[PDB]
């Protein structure tokens, strides 16, 4: 109910280190939102979706983060991947929306913008909603690494190339994700 | 910016083919690459892409595991593979610059790809007589019919380019024995029949057959 | 979105303005491309980003996109402009998606066919095999129905047709009908007829031979 800031964030963070805002209780107003054509896609799981707000819910979450075009399809609640089994996970039983729109325009660097990383290598998935921002050395091979970076120790993370002349499906991408929480104290 | 694509190909079913697109302007700089194919009559159905710069190519759905997509970094060359080929992988074969706004730019010229089991065949040329109990209006249709070649590509002119105006070559159609065959008419003064000679004249490049054909009235 | 919708056809009298629609759900979140493709060519692409035109396509080719419609619009139609038009887009979950394609004619008052028949050549029938031609000259519309009949017997099944692109100068389609037959079944037979059925046609027009009388 202050969506605001959220979607006009100048400044948005890396996948693996996702953004969380928390929103409880106040005027919120989906008859806007879920028709713009400022967004590329908008999809709701567990609500009416084009029957829209007659929810009312005690708490929402929006997680906001930047990923490739091509891996948006991850966000989504039961989809396997770099992106949904090392930096976003869903639950299978999803209740919310997932937005997103190309930011090639402010995302992506005519030398490619790096500051923008994700988590290549994790020893398992994560659960629904976990975020995980170690930077533990991964270790490929059968010798442990204690530190070092030389073959089959890897740093986890690695940058997006973003490169604004690449094709749509390698731009960058802004992603938020509104959960709707309800759970039983309301 | 241009695209020069490899030579067409003949595939038996089963087998594999490997297509490859090389840039002109020297070198595949940042931008992306698709690979799209059309069948005979059909429309155009992407099967997948890559940036050369990042290796790492992704496919249309169907197709998932029997297409491979790969860049040649030196040769400014982008190749596309298909394999377990059956007949309906018969199709022209494009590579495309992809676009900032999402869409494609420079194409390709295309590649002919047809799978199929039958063997090379040039064509035996057949006249179509202009009928002997003919036409008012004064005009008299003859032709040539161009029966079972095989793989696609038949080109004909009439009297060596000289006689164009009433030509109607009709597009190839595949027979169910697996070969081609096309006809080629002509309109011409029935007052010309014994006077004007009439010559098709039939190109079949994939079996180095070339045949002139007079085309009269029959006995 | 995910499905791209065209209708299969627009006929357009010259110097009239076509229009090609391209449905999808919210397509209007989507940076549609419109391409334009003859017969043996690449597509080129006409309008990209909506509305915008490459450099060196004419004036006269413009685009929309709106809700659930994007639009082609062709003005002051040539017959240059015979051709089928693609819309397409990228989709988040699909990748790039092709519309159906939409073939544009020039239209045209009716005209009938000119019909002739040709028998097999005693050329071909050495070889075992004789092929009976059914030509159909310069008409409009392209619609026309053939029925081959051989002693009266309707044939159905042992024809295939081909039909040439819209004549550039006079906007008229062709069309060829050919009826394969073994040579003993063809020498069984005598009167070998083409029945044409087409708008322009008050009633069909059959073409026919005799074997062996010409």
């Amino acid at each position: 109910c202050p969506f605001g800031e959220v979607f006009n964030a100048t400044r948005f963070a890396s996948v693996y280190a996702w953004n969380r805002k928390r929103i409880s209780n106040c005027v919120a107003d989906y008859s806007v939102l879920y028709n713009s054509a400022s967004f590329s896609t908008f999809k709701c799981y567990g609500v009416s979706p084009t029957k829209l707000n007659d929810l009312c819910f005690t708490n929402v979450y929006a997680d906001s983060f930047v990923i490739r075009g091509d891996e948006v399809r991850q966000i989504a609640p039961g989809q396997t991947g770099k992106i949904a089994d090392y930096n976003y996970k869903l639950p299978d039983d999803f209740t919310g929306c997932v937005i997103a729109w190309n930011s090639n325009n402010l995302d992506s660097k005519v030398g490619g913008n790096y500051n923008y990383l994700y988590r290549l290598f994790r020893k398992s998935n994560l659960k629904p909603f976990e975020r995980d921002i170690s930077t533990e050395i991964y270790q490929a091979g059968s010798t442990p690494c204690n530190g070092v970076e030389g073959f089959n120790c890897y740093f986890p993370l690695q940058s997006y190339g973003f490169q604004p002349t690449n094709g749509v499906g390698y731009q960058p991408y802004r992603v938020v994700v509104l959960s709707f929480e309800l759970l039983h104290a309301p | 910016v241009q695209l020069q694509q490899s030579g067409a190909e003949v595939k038996k079913p089963g087998s594999s083919v490997k297509v490859s697109c090389k840039a002109s302007g020297g070198t595949f700089g940042n931008w992306s690459i698709s690979w799209v194919r059309q069948a005979p009559g059909q429309g155009l159905e992407w099967m997948g892409g890559i940036d050369p710069s990042r290796g790492e190519a992704t496919y249309a759905q169907k197709f998932q595991g029997r297409v491979t997509i790969t860049t040649d970094e030196s040769t400014s060359t982008a190749y596309m593979e298909l394999s377990s080929l059956r007949s309906e992988d018969t199709a022209v074969y494009y590579c495309a610059r992809e676009t900032e706004q999402g869409g494609m730019d420079v194409w390709g010229q295309g590649t002919t790809v047809t799978v199929s089991s039958a063997s090379t065949k040039g064509p035996s040329v057949f006249p179509l007589a202009p009928s002997s109990k003919s036409t008012s209006g004064g005009t008299a249709a003859l032709g040539c019919l161009v029966k079972d070649y095989f793989p696609e590509p038949v080109t004909v002119s009439w009297n060596s380019g000289a006689l164009t105006s009433g030509v109607h070559t009709f597009p190839a159609v595949l027979q169910s024995s697996g070969l081609y065959s096309l006809s080629s008419v002509v309109t011409v003064p029935s007052s010309s029949l014994g006077t004007q000679t009439y010559i098709c004249n039939v190109n079949h490049k994939p079996s180095n057959t070339k045949v002139d054909k007079k085309v009269e009235p029959k006995s | 979105s995910y499905e791209l919708t065209q209708p299969p056809s627009v006929s357009v009298a010259p110097g009239k303005t076509a229009r090609i629609t391209c449905g999808g759900n919210n397509i209007g979140r989507k940076s549609v491309h419109w391409y334009q493709q003859k017969p043996g060519q690449a597509p080129v692409l006409v309008v990209y980003d909506d509305s915008d035109r490459p450099s060196g396509i004419p004036e006269r080719f413009s685009g929309s996109n709106s809700g659930n419609t994007a639009t082609l619009t062709i003005s002051r139609v040539e017959a240059g402009d015979e051709a089928d038009y693609y819309c397409q887009v990228y989709d988040l979950f699909s990748d790039y998606v092709f519309g159906t394609g939409t073939k544009v004619e020039i239209k045209r008052t009716v005209a009938a066919p000119s019909v002739f028949i040709f028998p097999p050549s005693d050329e071909q029938l050495k070889s075992g095999t004789a092929s009976v031609v059914c030509l159909l000259n310069n008409f409009y519309p392209r619609e026309a129905k053939v029925q081959w009949k051989v002693d009266n017997a309707l044939q159905s099944g042992n024809s295939q047709e081909s039909v040439t692109e819209q004549d550039s100068k006079d906007s008229t389609y062709s069309l060829s009908s050919t009826l394969t037959l073994s040579k003993a079944d063809y020498e069984k037979h005598k009167v070998y007829a083409c029945e044409v059925t087409h708008q322009g046609l008050s009633s069909p027009v059959t073409k026919s031979f005799n074997r062996g009388e010409c």
